[PDB]
């Protein structure tokens, strides 16, 4: 629940009327006339929004708001283009970085993230494992064997039956 | 227009220009043009088809015709393999016996089953 | 790029969907003319690149012969070529749009003009975007970690297994995609900078923050092909009739 | 917990209910990479015997790398679609 | 003899943090959870995959 | 040579003639990197190396190729070079 | 202490490194650093060789799976084999020696972060082209060399002609990648593996009718990227880069990667008879094409490159011989000639005021440079098979070997191979008289600036020196040796012809190169400063001559013009005369035609007659006629109606 200034919003405009076009006040190639503009490019800058004041206000105020901010970003741009105005530091925040540094990279993150370990439940790992099965059923006795003899005692069973069961779902064709 | 390509794109060109086409290698380097590096000056007219004309454009040897050039490497392919063909006839023969290998000629060793000992198996 | 990347794997996916399941004995008759189709798209319209005056226009016909590649896989009857044309349709998706934003995403906000002839010596004045220029080309060609390679490989194999000299004759892709594009970046690459062009600014934090994602998410799958098959491994079955 | 639902085959299950086609297309398909990793299991005996072996790899496993040959044409994916569009024997 | 030094560069760059935080991020992660083969005996972001049962 | 360059473009790879204030003090940086990657892959990637003859005994082989057999002779399968 | 990810990821290091810290380390930091990783990486592949030499298994390691399917598997494996352990201390060596000779070569280059970043990636993909244990691996380095040698030979952008050499290098490496790709889709259906340890299990089974279609594919790959004749014009049009760069492209490494394939696939080799004897007779003309071309081209640097693709000849030779120690043992020891010779070349050219190329102007700098010229000679007399150097042992014992085989045709190829030494003495001595011991040709400022360079040109010349004289002695006995079971290569016995080798060759057959090869060798330097009108005739018949050995025995001309330009033709043919002039014609602007006419004709149907009631009121009479006897001619017989139907759409239409 942020703050808004009625009156400060309509002096603004009141401030906006006197001051010349976006393509005059800075085509003159210092502070008589560039040093209220320098504060006025601030305004652009010094964040009063409101949250819930966009919701609980009616357009009239709205339509006043969006003509004094869609002057002063002129105002700012302008001056950025041809010279705060006159500062050079990086990296000025742009307008697009909130919500693709924090919610389209990291969700493009957590995707890569289950595409990972969402790949430990593959066919070929349950088929290796089902296979596995498959020969311990029936041959319960290579159980008996050590831990580690087991596993060239089930490759010897692989290697040597079948047990693939698929000609036992193909009953018409014999 | 010197290329048969060139001459078969005359009835298309209603209010092109139609320029003689001249590569932009075979011109001298020294005349000091807009662009040294692709010998050409700022508004000057392209050619139909310029792209086999430009520096980007192929090689382009000029010291043979290419006629010419095509006899004599078919000249030197001739007279290679003519000339090794030629000479399988006037070998000599050699002085010893391919030499043998025991065990009915190892047939066992790479590969094999007695009823299949006629594929594998040298020299016995 | 919502048209090269997106509407043009909805027919490989409405070949998958529509055409396969219901139309299995249909297309055992005729796979031999979807071969001379594909075939001659990879011949003719990767040939046809090498004359092109505008910029744009030579990574359309790239998508085109990629595209003629899939098709080729698709339509295998074999295991191998569905999910080769599957990580096609998935990396060409990221590599393209990635180049139209190459060509007229910056090039043509800069200098508004889209002829080749004025473009040469851009490594003087922008080095990276020259880098950019060159690893996304290089993954378009189909070297591999890129996850262009896996899906050519895989979808070439694939259209070898069905009919091996139609394979045979389709692997010279290749080379006649390496030939096009690698005379288009070594012309915009090299040379003096231009005569017509003023220095424009260095590609900016906006057009890297798009070029990475589109260059990281063809390496993830150059390297791992497998960060999918979790999902594709009943629909490389899902669509075979060879009883 | 290593789930191992039934086997369903296409013969005799009334292609008017979804629940058991589905589970056929499943079961068939299912099976047939369990078919599939016998060929992958020889293929990883086949490459231990060539390392073990050496230069006499010739005769001591002539008969996984022809086991190996074997198993090659006949054990991949092949399509439910093959068995369940067709009927033999009619 | 002097190679003519060019002005002083930090070293720690954003980029230079942003991709190492990253990829020793998604290390860490992977680390963290290949270490749960006998504290719990699944992986942890396992215990986030609720699919619905096949029947 | 020593022609003049312009210092506004920033490269990733240096530029024309990269030689900063303090590349003594960066030069630790990246050689604490290096030794630091060096050795963690060099320590990481050791489980995964085993040595190529010797891994197996040999009555595993020669079993194998009994079950091989087994399983050849179960088929009806000739040997490749029967005619 | 891995002794493999040390062999891996220290030039991966010694990549990356240079590029994400470029700006921030600068090129003095960089030289120091890119070099003594590529020196830990040697001196950990001189160790691991060493034990090797022990016992003989090797290591692999197993990383993630890259991709399984149904019947295909292919994983990350890296395996030092002997094969590849010799391969591995050539390119480790050879490039280690590389980075120290660009610290001093390239001391006023601009842009050496990128290129010691360059040379050091270079290395790696060698680094992982040799040591991979899948075909697929051999797919990954291959490549990336390719993609190496764009970004190499075109360090200088602004020039024109390294950019047209690269495009050139790469686009002619390309043409054997695809038949690479042939015969990777062949093997992986045939075998359905491409791991080596399944392939080399089962080869001896498949008939000899697919193991041509899959050594054609890999043949014409290795062709295409070691450089015989089919195409051969990428290695002097790689000249455009710098000597560096020259002595790794060419001294060992991507030479050497395309006999590496042949090396590989020496278990498949064996079972096919047909592609050994095409190899054969490739490797034995590009020997003779090279020494022809080498001797009549006055360019330094084109010398060497065609020294180097008329001993991949001799490479080849040994090939298809089925004699694969001597062409492994000759791929090491020539890695140690051509790096020396490269980069002695490169000492004396950066030694003048001008760094001029053409041996016609050098004249006499062997009082000026004895440094180059003792380094030089070493690699001339090892070039030419001296009979104390590592030269004898590498390369006449392969002039040996024709004459011992067992098939009666290979005594050809031992003239054959034999002309090729002697025109390889003749021009290594037009190299040492016409840029040391001849008149001065230069003005005068080159011979009061000639010297020598500081100590990063001295010292790799110096090793690679003492290489080049002692390690084919010290090596011989793994190689060649006798009953050595040092590789794994398994040949046929059958066709097995070394013991036949070493002892049937009489004295005369022995002797005649030793013998012919140092006669020749004083007979041109004689001929040169005594005489000299013998080689400066103007006869209007010996210059045609001269000028075809000159223009690289004319086909760089054959291939541009009938092949390139013939190809851009009708590629012109297809974009203008198919894609926009007629599959427009059956699309958007046929049809505008089309239905312009059509639309103006039924448009113009009633265009006249203003008095519109009379205009309309005969109109409805016809079609009240017309359709009444068109009714009565169709129930009489159908098909009689469908030409007046056509007619009538013909005259409503148009
Ligand atoms: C685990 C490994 C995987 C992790 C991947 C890394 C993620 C890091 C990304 C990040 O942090 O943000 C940066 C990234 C873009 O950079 P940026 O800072 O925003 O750019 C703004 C300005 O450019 C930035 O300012 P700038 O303009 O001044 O920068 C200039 C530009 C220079 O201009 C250029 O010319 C750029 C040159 C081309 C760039 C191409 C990128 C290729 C990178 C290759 C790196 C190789 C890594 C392996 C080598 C390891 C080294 C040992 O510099 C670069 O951007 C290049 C960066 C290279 C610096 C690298 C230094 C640190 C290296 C650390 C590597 C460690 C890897 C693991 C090793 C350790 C573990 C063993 O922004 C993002 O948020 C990207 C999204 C993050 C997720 C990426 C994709 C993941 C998921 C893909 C989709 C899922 C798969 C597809 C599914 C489809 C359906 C099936
Ligand atoms: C029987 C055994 C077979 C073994 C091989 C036999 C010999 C084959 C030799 C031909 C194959 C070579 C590879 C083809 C690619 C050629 C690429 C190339 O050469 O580009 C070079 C050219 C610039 O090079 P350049 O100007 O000469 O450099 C001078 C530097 N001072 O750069 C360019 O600008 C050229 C751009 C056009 C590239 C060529 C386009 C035509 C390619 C022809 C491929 C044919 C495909 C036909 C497919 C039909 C299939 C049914
Ligand atoms: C696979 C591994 C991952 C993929 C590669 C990862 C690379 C990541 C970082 C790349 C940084 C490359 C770079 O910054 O090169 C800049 C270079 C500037 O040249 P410079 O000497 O500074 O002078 C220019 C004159 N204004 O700009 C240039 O001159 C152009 C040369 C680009 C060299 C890029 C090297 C990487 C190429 C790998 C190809 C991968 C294909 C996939
Ligand atoms: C940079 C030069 C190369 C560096 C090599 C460093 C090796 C470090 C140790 C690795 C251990 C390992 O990978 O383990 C392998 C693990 C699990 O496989 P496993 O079955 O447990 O073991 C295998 C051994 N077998 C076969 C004998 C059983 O899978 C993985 O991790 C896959 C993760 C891939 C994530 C997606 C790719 C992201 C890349 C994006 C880059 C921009
Ligand atoms: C076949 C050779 C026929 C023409 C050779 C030629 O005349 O080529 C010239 C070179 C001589 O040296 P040059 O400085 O290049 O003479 C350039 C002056 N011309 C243009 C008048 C020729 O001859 C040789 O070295 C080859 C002779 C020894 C060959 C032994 C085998």
């Amino acid at each position: 629940l942020r703050a808004y200034n009625e009156e400060k919003e309509l002096a603004l405009k009141q401030r906006l009327s006197q001051l010349p076009p976006p393509g005059k006040a800075f085509v003159t190639a210092k502070e008589a006339e560039l040093a209220e503009l320098a504060e006025i490019a601030a305004l652009y800058k010094t964040d009063r929004v409101g949250i819930l004041d966009i919701l609980l206000l009616g357009n009239k105020h709205a339509r006043l708001y969006r003509d004094n901010t869609a002057l002063l970003k002129d105002y700012y741009y302008n001056g950025r283009r041809i010279l705060w105005e006159i500062k050079r530091e990086g990296a000025e925040k742009e307008d697009w970085v909130n919500q693709m540094y924090f919610l389209y990279a990291p969700s493009l993150i957590l995707l890569l993230i289950v595409m990972v370990y969402k790949s430990r439940e593959d066919i070929t790992f349950w088929a290796k494992k089902e296979l596995d099965q498959r020969v311990l059923d029936k041959h319960p006795e290579i159980n008996d064997a050590p831990e580690n003899e087991r596993d060239a005692l089930i490759v010897e069973r692989i290697i040597a039956g079948d047990y693939d069961k698929l000609a036992s779902l193909q009953k018409k064709a014999t | 227009i010197r290329a048969s390509f060139d001459k078969a794109e005359e009835p298309m060109l209603g209010d092109y220009p139609d320029i003689d086409p001249f590569p932009a290698q075979l011109k001298n380097p020294y005349k000091k043009y807009d662009d040294q590096q692709d010998r050409r000056n700022l508004e000057e007219p392209l050619s139909v088809n310029d792209d086999l004309y430009d520096m980007w454009s192929p090689d382009r040897f000029t010291h043979f015709k290419n006629q010419d050039a095509l006899k004599y490497f078919i000249g030197f392919l001739t007279i290679f393999f003519g000339a090794s063909y030629v000479a399988t006839y006037f070998v000599p023969e050699k002085a010893a016996i391919p030499r043998e290998f025991p065990y009915e000629g190892l047939w066992k060793e790479s590969g094999g089953t007695e009823k299949s000992k006629a594929f594998f198996g040298q020299r016995s | 790029m919502i048209l090269a990347g997106l509407i043009l794997k909805l027919a490989l996916y409405a070949i998958l969907r529509l055409l396969l399941p219901l139309l299995c004995e249909a297309q055992i008759l005729y796979t031999p003319m979807i071969y001379i189709i594909s075939l001659l798209t990879i011949i003719l319209t990767s040939l046809a690149t090498l004359r092109q005056i505008d910029l744009k226009v030579i990574i359309a016909y790239s998508s085109i012969s990629h595209m003629g590649i899939a098709i080729l896989g698709v339509c295998s009857n074999t295991s191998l070529g569905i999910y080769g044309s599957i990580v096609l349709g998935v990396a060409h998706g990221f590599v393209s749009p990635a180049l139209f934003l190459i060509v007229g995403g910056i090039l043509y906000d800069r200098y508004h003009i889209r002829i080749v002839n004025y473009y040469k010596g851009l490594t003087t004045y922008m080095p990276q975007l020259a880098t950019y220029i060159i690893i996304l080309s290089f993954a378009n060609i189909g070297t591999p970690l890129t996850g262009n390679f896996t899906g050519e490989f895989l979808s070439l194999q694939g259209g070898f297994i069905r009919n091996p000299i139609i394979g045979g004759i389709s692997c010279i892709s290749v080379l006649l995609a390496a030939i096009y594009q690698l005379k288009l970046t070594n012309k915009l690459t090299g040379g003096i900078s231009s005569i017509y062009m003023h220095r424009t600014n260095d590609v900016t934090i906006r057009e890297k923050f798009i070029m990475n994602i589109l260059i990281i998410s063809t390496l993830i799958i150059g390297i791992c092909p497998q960060i999918m098959y979790n999902l594709l491994y009943w629909t490389v079955n899902n669509y075979i009739y060879i009883i | 917990e290593h789930q191992r639902p039934e086997l369903v085959s296409f013969d005799d299950i009334n292609y008017n209910d979804h629940k058991k086609v589905r589970e056929a297309q499943e079961s068939y398909t299912r099976e047939q990479f369990i078919r599939l990793e016998a060929l992958k299991t020889v293929r990883k005996a086949l490459e231990k015997c060539y390392e073990e072996s050496g230069p006499n790899h010739f005769e001591d496993c002539k008969n996984l790398a022809e086991q190996y040959l074997d198993m090659l044409p006949t054990h991949r994916l092949q399509g439910y679609l093959g068995y369940q569009r067709n009927d033999p024997s009619k | 003899h002097g190679p003519e030094l060019t002005p002083a560069v930090p070293f720690f760059q954003p980029y230079v943090l942003k991709w190492a935080g990253v990829s020793l991020g998604l290390v860490a992660f992977y680390q963290f959870n290949s270490s749960y083969e006998a504290k719990n005996g699944h992986t942890w972001v396992e215990t986030f995959f609720h699919p619905k049962s096949r029947e | 040579g020593r022609y003049p360059f312009p210092k506004d473009v920033i490269s990733m790879t240096g530029g024309w003639w990269a030689n900063p204030s303090n590349w003594k003090l960066n030069g630790l940086f990246a050689t604490g990197i290096a030794v630091g990657l060096a050795l963690w892959v060099s320590t990481a990637t050791l489980p995964y190396t085993r040595r190529r003859e010797g891994i197996t005994s040999e009555s595993d082989i020669s079993k194998w190729n009994a079950a091989a057999g087994v399983w050849r002779e179960r088929h009806g399968k000739i040997s490749t070079g029967e005619a | 202490y891995n002794a493999i990810s040390l062999i891996i990821i220290l030039p991966c290091i010694s990549w990356l490194f240079p590029l994400f810290f470029g700006r921030q380390l600068g090129y003095v930091f960089v030289t120091r650093m890119t070099s003594t990783l590529i020196i830990i990486t040697t001196l950990i592949t001189y160790y691991y060789f060493y034990q090797l030499l022990g016992n003989n298994n090797p290591i692999n390691l197993e990383l993630f799976n890259y991709l399984n399917i149904d019947y295909l598997d292919i994983n990350y494996n890296f395996e030092i084999d002997a094969l590849t352990i010799t391969m591995l201390l050539a390119i480790t060596t050879i490039s280690s020696m590389v980075h120290i000779y660009s610290i001093g070569y390239m001391e006023t280059d601009p842009h050496q972060v990128r290129f010691f970043s360059l040379l050091s990636m270079f290395t790696f993909w060698m680094i992982i082209l040799v040591t991979g244990s899948n075909y697929f691996v051999l797919f990954v380095g291959w490549e990336f060399i390719g993609v190496t040698s764009y970004l190499l030979i075109s360090f200088w952008v602004t020039r024109l002609q390294a950019m047209k050499s690269a495009l050139s290098a790469v686009l002619m490496n390309r043409f054997g990648d695809a038949f690479f790709v042939l015969g990777l889709c062949v093997i992986a259906y045939v075998f359905g593996t491409l791991n080596y340890s399944t392939i080399f299990a089962t080869a001896y089974l498949i008939n000899t009718d697919l193991l041509v279609l899959i050594m054609l594919a890999l043949f014409i790959a290795a062709m295409a990227k070691s450089a015989q004749f089919g195409l051969h014009n990428w290695l002097t049009l790689a000249m455009e880069g710098p000597t560096p760069v020259s002595s790794l492209l060419h001294a060992a490494t991507l030479v050497t990667a395309g006999i590496y394939l042949l090396l590989r696939s020496a278990n498949i080799l064996e079972y096919t008879p047909t592609v050994l004897f095409i190899i054969l007779w490739i490797g034995a003309l590009t020997t003779l094409s090279a020494g022809l071309i080498a001797i009549c081209s006055n360019d330094l640097k084109r010398i060497i490159a065609l020294s180097t693709m008329s001993q991949l000849g001799m490479m080849t030779i040994a090939i298809g011989l089925s004699a694969y120690n001597l062409a492994l043992f000759h791929l090491l020891g020539h890695a140690f000639f051509k790096a020396l010779l490269f980069m002695s070349a490169g000492s004396i050219i950066h030694s003048i005021l001008n760094e001029s190329q053409d041996i016609r102007t050098y004249g006499g700098l062997l009082s000026y440079l004895p440094y180059t010229y003792i380094c030089i000679t070493i690699a001339s007399l090892s070039l030419m098979a001296m009979p104390g150097l590592t030269g004898y042992y590498t390369k006449d014992i392969i002039i040996e070997s024709t004459y011992g085989s067992y098939s009666i045709s290979n005594y050809v190829v031992y003239w054959i191979a034999y002309l090729s030494a002697v025109l390889t003495c003749v021009y290594s001595m037009k190299i040492l008289y016409l840029t040391f011991y001849s008149n001065p040709n230069n003005n005068t400022i080159t011979y009061y600036n000639a010297h020598e360079s500081n100590i990063y040109i001295t010292l790799p010349m110096f090793i690679l020196a003492i290489f080049a004289m002692f390690a084919g002695w010290i090596l011989k006995d793994i190689y060649l040796g006798v009953g050595t079971d040092f590789v794994g290569t398994h040949i046929l016995p059958n066709n097995f012809s070394y013991f036949d080798t070493e002892f049937s060759i009489t004295q005369f057959y022995k002797l005649l190169p030793l013998i012919s090869a140092i006669l020749v060798s004083i007979l041109i330097v004689v001929l040169n400063e005594f005489f000299a009108i013998v080689f400066n005739l103007n006869n209007k018949y010996i210059n045609t001559v001269y000028s075809i050995f000159n223009q690289k025995l004319v086909s760089d001309q054959i291939l541009n013009h009938f092949i390139i330009f013939k190809g851009l033709v009708t590629s012109g043919n297809i974009a203008h005369h198919v894609d926009k002039g007629s599959l427009y014609r059956l699309g958007p602007v046929g049809i505008n035609r089309l239905l312009n006419k059509a639309s103006y004709n039924v448009i113009n149907l009633s265009s006249n007659t203003r008095s519109s009631l009379s205009m309309n009121s005969m109109l409805i009479l016809i079609t009240i006629v017309s359709l009444l006897l068109l009714v009565l001619v169709m129930n009489v017989n159908f098909i009689i109606v469908i030409p007046v139907l056509i007619s009538i759409l013909y005259i409503l239409f148009s």
